[PDB]
């Protein structure tokens, strides 16, 4: 059931983002209209005729076609997004990744939509490019721009959706992304125009073609950026629900269930936040689930964290047993670092807050993993060329988090039951 | 609200403040030994005289007002003993420990334009030194060079009183550096808006981290999962931040303003209350409270002087004007630090522009 | 011991798991060795450890089950238990086997300090000093009649007096009765007492064979425990390996004459000494199985 609600909220957030984009389309159309017919000595007449053509039926038809193309683009973001970056470890792997039937289909879709957009711009650029050799050249430029856009979205992995390290009002994030998007569209249009001119040579016009390419690329970057900023919107999952019916929508289940990975990363960031500032949800995490006195919430949360951690530990000790391998063995370490920090700090606070001592019953357990994990990491740093960015993040989060837990427990940790091997490292860190 | 007005007039040009006796700043003629009941307990912290005769981000953002011309570049007192590090002008770190004629000296190939020194708490053998391009963890092949790209020039580094994690800061990097010394590992904590992080100050017990930026926004960081509360309502940048000996009162000042804003950490109170008006006086450049929570030294730069005040925590936290601490003619107070563990009251070590570091005791003389 | 214990864990029988762990725990002219004062001291302190950990596990289990009423917090555990359940604190502490928590407790509500340390921890070798005469005196004078059951029990424990008092107001489980009477320890006297005066029927071994065993074996009555558990069918094989362990350990006392009954006390032995015919044992034992499993 949680898949359906997640997918519905996702389609509606695609709606919010593509909605900001669809609201933003027509001002861009008017800007292109005023720019393609720039009369420097006749500003009033140029602006008035551009206003009349801005009310002409052909302009409305072009706007509608561009809106349909942008809707196709939003569905593309909805269909081919990613929550983990696409990394070619070998150049042949990149060439293979660009040859997929679905990715080739996406590239063809981009080329076709770009041809449509270029035709719309040419019809909006009233003049010799209105009816079908210059118009064919503009159409070819549009198609090449679409193909290049698909290829670049693949290479720079622009389909990777970056979880915001600091959550901000969508308006501010959009405003910030505005200058970069605009400059990128301009530069990419210029470079692709040069390449397309060379290609057309091998097998007024330049200004209009560059304007059309810049407008199309700007619309694409804005669609991508809006889809990101809105589809990456943080949602707080209710920790424990007054009904078992919302139990699947609670962060514990959604984190332990096989829902789409996007929701997993979202709930991860959400739980990190709640553990950072939400004290009530925290107490509910240490809540004693009735009936049974079980801290089911904290149990499942820590269980997931340590499961992912042991997985990453196995991966590091494995890929260690070359530089790309030891870089990739801990590429997934961001989540592990977040979990280590949050958990060990929660323990550090448990020496004062968990009035039921609900965390104490697993205290020793955690210690083992840490020492164990730490040990493996040392052997990891032992293989040459491995000690020469999630890896360092996990290392730092682990060391700092253990340090916090230790210096919070102070002396009362000397009463904690630990393996003597772990005890030596404990003394070392406390020292 | 405390004004600079109710303080007893500063010691005249010829008198040097010797110690705080019975709430009155006793002046001395440089040879009047402290009362013989106090001279047999003056734990001989070094009173070194370092002659000077023997970047721009780092300068404008350093703790020292005169980093360019003060041979004392940074000071740090260890959390536990009378062990204190002084940063020479040539980036060479000297470590003076009371009761030792040996001068531990540390100078790494990375030691350029030192910004700050932090004795890692609960350990007398670790000193974090902020260099131009990296952090030299000096193990008092003895220097661990920790680098996180972009986190340079390094301006503010502080080892947690947990002694287990050390924060570093960069006015050009929007992500503060969290450094785990053993793993040799650096984690970026990114923040949107405000430019780089220039001054960091974790609360006395380890929950709140006052983070001041070269912009007009200061943030409180709850150390549990590093939660961020933005207080973007400062007319300018934050000059300094002083935590209560208890860590529930964060004292701050906005450079350009001469007020002491007291943020009560009772989700802090969404506004700051004016507590001590240091209007001239002048720019409040540094502020320091004794670990006992009874004495507070506030560095006012216009001769720069230490406004020394006694604070009453109950029933209303207020600043009371106690006196002025000044240096000799031409001696501008460059840096100051209250020794964390002076057992008989308060020990305020003041480093002056000539490099001469003097010790002023505030005697908690029970009536 | 290790081989049998690993066999037992794999066998998945609870009681046997317990008894075997106890065998190990308690195990760490054999007749002369069994009776040596140091040997008695060791067997005792070992059983005391066993019981200490046992009741402390009981404390852990009860508190973790009764969290809601416990207000466990993050000295503490005993307070939590006392909620579910100054003299009371130390009593219930020592009966969970952690003397140091009770030590903190006595420290908080405190020449008497050197004396206290002498009682618990400090060796306190002294010259021409008089000890345990003064304590028993006052105890008989005032404490013996005190209305504080825990206090009088603690006095009994410290001064080795009033051994008659079951002090059952604060001692309800055979576990306790042992722990106390032990802590008051002449070894053969109590040996006969539990073996002879109490006898089997008191121990109602029918349900708790493992108990009556633990009772015997804790008191270094090895031949007894062996014999008793031997009478049981389900326990047979166990005691066998047990006996064998003791045999090589130079820790089993054998009977001299073949036709002796399985348990035998020989003349002139220090009282409570018993002997068992390890041969006659193994013979009668294996006899049931020789026709089938020769290689065995």
């Amino acid at each position: 059931m949680t898949m359906l609600g997640e997918r519905l909220v996702l389609r509606w957030r695609v709606a919010a983002s593509f909605a900001w984009s669809v609201i933003l389309m027509p001002v861009c159309c008017a800007l292109f209209i005023v720019l393609s017919r720039i009369q420097i000595l006749h500003p009033i007449q140029w602006l008035t005729d551009s206003i009349s053509d801005l009310t002409s039926s052909y302009t409305i038809f072009c706007l509608l076609l561009i809106c349909a193309i942008l809707g196709l683009q939003c569905t593309f973001l909805m269909e081919y997004y990613t929550v983990v970056p696409s990394i070619p470890c070998s150049r042949l792997a990149l060439i293979g990744n660009l040859l997929l039937p679905h990715r080739i289909l996406h590239s063809l879709a981009h080329v076709a939509m770009g041809v449509l957009a270029s035709w719309c711009y040419a019809v909006l650029s009233k003049g010799k490019y209105q009816l079908l050799e210059s118009h064919l050249f503009q159409l070819l430029c549009g198609a090449f721009f679409g193909y290049s856009y698909s290829l670049q979205y693949f290479v720079h992995n622009m389909n990777y959706l970056s979880f915001p390290s600091i959550q901000q009002y969508k308006y501010l994030q959009f405003r910030r992304f505005l200058p970069l998007i605009i400059k990128q569209s301009v530069f990419q249009s210029l470079y692709f125009i040069r390449s397309y001119a060379i290609l057309y040579f091998c097998l007024s016009l330049f200004y209009q073609i560059w304007l059309s390419g810049t407008f199309l690329l700007a619309t694409w970057y804005m669609v991508w950026i809006l889809f990101r900023i809105y589809t990456t919107e943080a949602r707080i999952f209710p920790v424990q629900t007054s009904f078992a019916e919302e139990a699947e929508k609670c962060l514990p289940f959604i984190l332990n269930s096989n829902t789409l990975p996007l929701v997993k990363y979202l709930a991860m960031q959400d739980l990190v936040l709640l553990s950072q500032y939400s004290p009530s949800r925290r107490q509910e995490v240490f809540s004693l689930s009735q009936p049974g006195g079980h801290p089911h919430n904290w149990t499942s949360i820590s269980k997931e964290c340590l499961n992912l951690m042991s997985s990453l530990t196995s991966r590091l000790i494995a890929h260690q047993e070359p530089e790309a391998s030891s870089q990739d063995v801990f590429a997934d370490a961001q989540i592990h670092i977040w979990a280590l920090e949050a958990l060990s700090h929660l323990v550090a606070a448990s020496f004062s807050e968990d009035r039921m001592g609900v965390v104490q019953t697993s205290l020793s357990s955690v210690l083992a993993i840490l020492l164990t994990l730490q040990e493996a990491v040392e052997k990891h740093f032992k293989l040459p060329h491995a000690s020469s960015t999630l890896r360092f993040s996990l290392r730092a989060a682990l060391k700092t988090a253990i340090y916090r837990i230790t210096t919070t427990f102070g002396e009362h940790l000397h009463a904690v039951p630990v393996s003597s091997e772990h005890k030596k490292k404990l003394q070392q860190f406390l020292d | 609200m405390c004004s600079l007005d109710l303080f007893p007039p500063p010691l005249d040009g010829s008198q040097l403040p010797l110690y705080e006796f019975n709430n009155e700043i006793v002046a001395g003629k440089g040879f009047d030994n402290p009362p013989p009941t106090f001279q047999s307990e003056l734990v001989n912290i070094p009173e070194p005289t370092i002659p000077v005769d023997a970047e721009d981000l780092t300068a404008e953002f350093s703790q020292a007002l005169g980093w360019a011309d003060c041979p004392l570049r940074a000071f740090a007192w260890h959390p536990h003993t009378y062990k204190f590090a002084l940063a020479l002008l040539d980036d060479s770190i000297r470590i003076y420990t009371a009761g030792s004629p040996t001068i531990p000296t540390l100078k790494h190939r990375l030691q350029k334009d030192v910004a700050s020194l932090a004795w890692k708490p609960m350990c007398a053998s670790v000193l974090a030194v902020a260099c131009q391009s990296c952090v030299l963890v000096w193990h008092v092949g003895c220097a661990q060079v920790l680098s996180h790209p972009g986190h340079s020039p390094v301006t503010s580094v502080c080892w947690s009183p947990k002694g287990g994690v050390l924060l570093s800061a960069s006015p050009v990097d929007t992500a503060m550096l969290v450094w785990d010394v053993p793993t040799e590992s650096c984690i970026p904590l990114q923040r949107v808006g405000g430019g780089g992080v220039t001054f960091l100050s974790w609360s006395p017990d380890g929950s709140k981290v006052l983070a001041a930026t070269p912009s007009s926004v200061f943030r409180v960081w709850e150390t549990q999962k590093w939660t961020c509360e933005r207080w973007p309502t400062l007319q300018g940048r934050c000059q300094t931040g002083c935590w209560s000996p208890d860590g529930s009162r964060l004292l701050f000042a906005v450079k350009g303003e001469s007020v002491i804003y007291s943020l009560c950490f009772s989700g802090g109170s969404q506004s700051a209350t004016v507590v001590a008006d240091v209007s001239e006086g002048g720019e409040i450049q540094s502020m320091c409270w004794d670990p006992s929570g009874e004495r507070l030294a506030v560095l006012l730069k216009g001769q720069p002087v230490i406004a020394v005040f006694r604070t009453r925590n109950s029933p209303i936290f207020e600043l009371l004007p106690c006196g002025f601490i000044h240096g000799r003619k031409g001696e501008t107070p460059q840096l100051f630090q209250f020794h964390p563990g002076f057992n008989k009251g308060a020990l305020l070590s003041q480093l002056w522009s000539s490099g001469r570091v003097n010790h002023f005791p505030f005697y908690f003389v029970n009536a | 011991v290790d081989l049998c214990t690993e066999a037992a864990e794999r066998l998945d029988d609870k009681n046997v798991s317990d008894l075997w762990v106890m065998v190990k725990q308690m195990t760490d002219d054999t007749l002369k060795s069994r009776c040596s004062g140091q040997m008695q001291m060791a067997f005792v302190r070992q059983a005391l450890n066993y019981l200490e950990q046992s009741y402390k596990n009981y404390t852990l289990i009860s508190v973790f089950a009764n969290l809601q009423q416990a207000q466990l917090g993050g000295y503490n555990l005993v307070r939590s238990f006392l909620n579910i359940r100054v003299w009371a604190l130390i009593y219930y502490c020592m009966r969970c086997g952690d003397l140091m928590a009770a030590q903190q407790v006595v420290n908080r509500a405190q020449d008497f300090k050197n004396c206290f340390q002498e009682y618990i921890h400090n060796k306190d070798r002294r010259l021409s000093p008089t000890t345990e005469n003064k304590l028993r005196l006052h105890y008989r004078r005032a404490v013996r009649a005190s209305t504080d059951p825990y206090k009088r029990a603690v006095y009994c424990i410290i001064g080795r007096c009033d051994v008659s008092d079951n002090h059952s107001e604060v001692a309800d489980k055979t576990e306790d009765y042992l722990w106390l009477k032990l802590s008051q320890v002449t070894l053969p006297q109590f040996q006969k007492q539990l073996f002879e005066d109490y006898g089997e029927s008191h121990f109602a071994v029918n349900q708790q064979p493992y108990l009556y065993f633990q009772v015997l074996f804790l008191t270094a009555q090895f031949e007894a425990a062996i014999a008793f558990l031997f009478r049981l069918e389900r326990t047979r094989c166990h005691a066998v390996h047990v006996a064998l362990a003791l045999f090589e350990l130079k820790l089993l006392l054998k009977s001299t004459g073949q036709s002796a009954q399985l348990l035998s006390q020989e003349p002139g032995e220090p009282q409570g000494v018993r002997r068992l015919n390890f041969i006659r044992l193994l013979m009668l034992y294996t006899r049931k199985f020789e026709p089938t499993d020769p290689r065995e």
